[PDB]
């Protein structure tokens, strides 16, 4: 290839490339940018890097890295035999004396294989594998580094047959290098093999025995990279293959218990993982016998902040988090059986005069809370007032962890008399929300949200107090916490409901919300807590939200509109245009449904001006279930609020509702059934033409195990409603349901729903009395839940019950009535008689 | 027996936790 004039130009350009002052390097930044699109230039780059020994390491390496960026951006462009020249030069120089040159070459190869593509370098893998065998150590190491990077980057491409089947050659090749002299090499080998465990890729699986043997042979390797890789190997293996590990299990946990205490905290982390993974397996209890008593203290010891973190404070997975996690899981496995092991530890840690210890103790308390709750109940009356005291602790990390652990005992706290625990707890938590430290602000805010979730309407007496602090936070908050503050406020709204609406409360709350609202861009993810917060505030405030509605309504529909528009654009030009992030759509639909409910009937003026339904029609057809879900919720809410604007759309909508039942998605199925139910009421007899799309499915649903409570209730309700508007189809199906219908509906509060549904079961029963006879018990018991029926409903029940009585004959009505539980048989005579 | 919110869960995932 050419040289010798432009060569000097490249040399000079690279010289200026590294220069002390910004001016020169910006000028050559421009020169570089312009030249970067010409292939000949790149030929010069690889030439300088590999072939020119005259130049210093830094310069060559820089040539290589600039070339590397040139691949990174617009590699697709430059023409073949150039690219092939680069490839060849790279592969011939892979082993190189200079560590820096070797690294550059590596990143080049790596970036070419990732970018241009794996198929587009056909001979790469076989070449690297042939290089592994080399007598030159450096070539061996560079080839192995490349292979490792390649395995990490694409496992899935490698396990596919698009490459043919490379792993079939590579994996057995890798296993032969576990025995290598160089620790770097062994490290590379087991690292490469590790990518393929969870996949259960054929090559590894068929060689599994070889693998595990060589793994054991490496167990005692001094070198921490090797130990660490072995540990990873054993964790993943544990996950995928229980069988081949079983015989060696005890020795293995003996080893892991040792690695967990390892001097090098990386090895220690990778080992500690093992307990997290083992606690998921069903045989855990059996394997952990006789290692458990040591294992727990070990985990409790790893749970204090490492010294580096103690310095940094006063972000990511560390020994402490893994230990804590493993302890939580275990405490869920052993439940109350763990307490004899934990209690002594807690006794020494909790009251300790060294705050790191105390902290790790409180952490332990929190972690074991879920699994050990029952066994811990006896000790709470002593502990909780102690934690409430800790929130006042001089050290911040103590305050925060205390907030969390208390939060984990919140349920027990609200289940007790409010003045002894709940009240102090709330006062002190509120104090801590305003804490001068941000970590404590976030922890306290989260805890408090947790508490609000746990005690609802119990908060009411204290509402003003709470608001006083909450809004004040608006002034003190750095916006990282501000989001947690929104979540706190939304949770407050959800918990106290309509008690939230008073002029002073709204005047206090709204301005700062509106403030952050105005100043957030439609592109900003931080909108999510803010709108999810308003969504709940609005449902809570109801009519009192009127002043603030128009602007928020508009913004939501805009958000939904832009996201849809962007989705289609992306669909059309996916290379030129980037996909929308549908979360904005979801949050926006949420807020919308949130106004539709509690503003209901007052959105009419707004909806009448909107394309909102034209958009919803698209949302329902979206591949992403959460969108469909929010969308059907909205459909129901509008259906209630203003039906006039829906009625046009019910023709197209219904078929869509009918293909969205699909109980595999619970929330979707639910919101869709609910929606249908809301349609029928407004549609009266006009619902006639389609039952048939929905019915068979609804019956299949209400009869399905194992179906979540709410889905079943909603199903029964809408079926009842369907039978209420259109008893002619519908009702002549029963005992296909109504066992489930009744068993479900009997557990629901008395309200508009199930008033509708029961009126429907009655007008359905007039039409097909034959079906309800087989089990009439379920219906009696259902009529019996019913503390306060509407007089009409009552009378219906009377007519039906008496009808049955006279029908079946008296006395043998009573042979039937004899299996009535006391309260049932009594209420039946009391309200109806009988 | 209303709509399903999924919002409280989002709030949960955003909450502070030690591990």
């Amino acid at each position: 290839k050419p040289d010798e004039q432009g060569l000097q130009q490249i040399l000079q350009l690279l010289k200026e490339s590294q220069s002390p002052d910004t001016t020169i390097q910006r000028t050559v930044q421009q020169k570089l940018e312009q030249l970067n699109q010409y292939p000949d230039f790149n030929n010069y780059l690889i030439f300088v890097l590999t072939k020119l020994k005259s130049e210093d390491e830094p310069t060559r390496s820089l040539s290589g890295l600039i070339l590397k960026n040139n691949v990174k951006a617009h590699f697709q462009n430059f023409p073949n035999g150039v690219t092939d020249f680069i490839k060849s030069e790279c592969l011939n120089n892979i082993g190189d004396s200079s560590p820096l040159i070797r690294a550059t070459v590596g990143i080049l190869i790596t970036t070419i294989a990732s970018k241009g593509e794996l198929q587009n370098w056909p001979d790469l893998l076989p070449k690297l594998c042939s290089l592994l065998d080399s007598e030159d150590y450096n070539t061996c190491e560079g080839a192995f580094g490349a292979l490792q990077k390649i395995c990490e980057d694409s496992a899935e491409i490698l396990d596919s047959d698009v490459l043919d089947r490379p792993l079939n050659i590579m994996i057995p090749k890798f296993l032969q290098f576990f025995k290598h002299s160089s620790p770097k090499i062994r490290s590379h080998a087991v690292a490469c093999v590790n990518q393929f465990i969870i996949s259960r890729t054929q090559a590894l699986m068929l060689h599994i025995d070889s693998f595990i043997e060589n793994l054991f042979a490496l167990a005692g390797d001094e070198e921490p990279e090797v130990r660490k890789n072995v540990c990873r190997a054993l964790v993943m293996l544990l996950e995928v293959r229980m069988d081949r590990l079983l015989p060696h299990m005890h020795n293995i946990v003996e080893y892991m218990l040792q690695r967990t205490q390892d001097q090098d905290e990386n090895v220690a982390l990778e080992a500690c993982e093992f307990w997290l993974t083992l606690a998921e397996q069903p045989i855990c209890k059996d394997v952990l016998v006789r290692h458990l008593p040591k294992l727990i203290p070990v985990l409790v010891n790893g749970m204090k902040y490492s010294d580096i973190d103690i310095i940094l404070l006063k972000s990511d997975w560390n020994l402490r988090k893994c230990s804590a996690a493993a302890l939580d899981v275990l405490a869920n496995v052993y439940r109350d059986e763990l307490l004899p092991h934990i209690l002594p530890l807690l006794k020494e840690l909790l009251f300790h005069h060294e705050w790191v210890v105390k902290e790790s103790g409180i952490l332990v308390l929190g972690a074991i809370a879920e699994g050990c709750m029952q066994g811990m109940i006896p000790y709470l009356p002593e502990l909780i007032p102690h934690l409430i005291q800790c929130l006042s602790d001089k050290k911040a990390l103590v305050r925060s962890i205390t907030c969390w652990t208390l939060s984990r005992y919140a349920h027990w706290v609200v289940s007790q008399p409010p003045d002894t625990y709940l009240k102090p707890l709330m006062t002190e938590l509120l104090k801590r929300i305003l804490d001068s430290n941000k970590r404590v602000q976030e922890a306290a805010c989260s805890a408090f949200a947790t508490l609000e979730e746990e005690a609802c309407t119990e908060l009411v007496p204290y509402l003003a107090y709470i608001l006083d602090t909450l809004v004040f936070a608006f002034s003190k908050y750095q916006h990282k916490n501000l989001l947690i503050l929104y979540d706190a406020i939304g949770t407050l709204a959800d918990s106290v409901g309509h008690h939230l609406n008073k002029p002073e409360y709204i005047q206090m709350l709204m301005p700062p919300l509106i403030q952050k609202w105005n100043m957030l861009k439609d592109e900003d993810k931080d909108l999510f807590p803010l709108l999810e917060c308003l969504s709940s505030v609005a449902t809570a405030l109801q009519s009192g939200f009127l002043p603030y509605c128009e602007p928020v309504y508009q913004r939501c529909v805009n958000l939904v509109q832009k996201t849809l528009a962007q989705a289609m654009l992306n669909n059309a030009q996916p290379d030129q245009y980037e996909a929308p992030d549908k979360d904005f759509m979801i949050v926006a639909l949420d807020l919308l449904s949130g106004l539709a409910e509690g503003l209901g009937g007052n959105i009419e003026q707004l909806v009448a001006r909107s394309n909102i339904l034209t958009l919803m029609y698209q949302c329902m057809q979206d591949k992403m279930p959460e969108v469909r879900q929010s969308s059907f919720a909205l459909l129901g809410d509008l259906t209630k609020a203003c039906f006039q604007h829906v009625k046009p759309c019910i023709a197209d909508f219904m078929p869509i509702l009918g293909t969205n039942l699909n109980p595999e998605f619970i929330s979707v199925c639910n919101n869709a059934t609910w929606a249908i139910g809301e349609i029928s009421i407004q549609m009266g007899i006009e619902m006639q033409p389609y039952i048939p799309m929905v019915l068979h499915q609804l019956v299949e649903i209400i009869n399905r195990p194992n179906t979540p409570k709410t889905l079943l209730e909603n199903t029964a309700i809408t079926i009842g409603r369907l039978g209420y508007v259109c008893p002619q189809e519908v009702a002549p199906m029963l005992q296909q349901f109504i066992r489930p219908w009744c068993t479900s509906l009997r557990n629901i509060r008395d309200n508009e729903e199930k008033d509708s549904a029961f009126r429907g079961i009655c007008t359905m029963i007039s039409v097909n009395p034959s079906g309800v006879i087989q089990d009439f018990i379920f219906f009696c018991d259902a009529v019996a839940s019913w503390i306060n029926p509407k007089d009409d409903l009552r009378d219906m029940f009377c007519k039906i019950l008496h009808g049955f009585k006279n029908q079946v004959g008296d006395e043998n009505w009573r042979r039937f009535s004899d299996q009535f539980p006391l309260p049932l048989k009594e209420r039946l005579a009391a309200f109806y008689g009988v | 027996p209303g709509k399903m919110d999924s919002r409280g869960e989002h709030r949960q995932d955003r909450r502070e936790r030690p591990y």
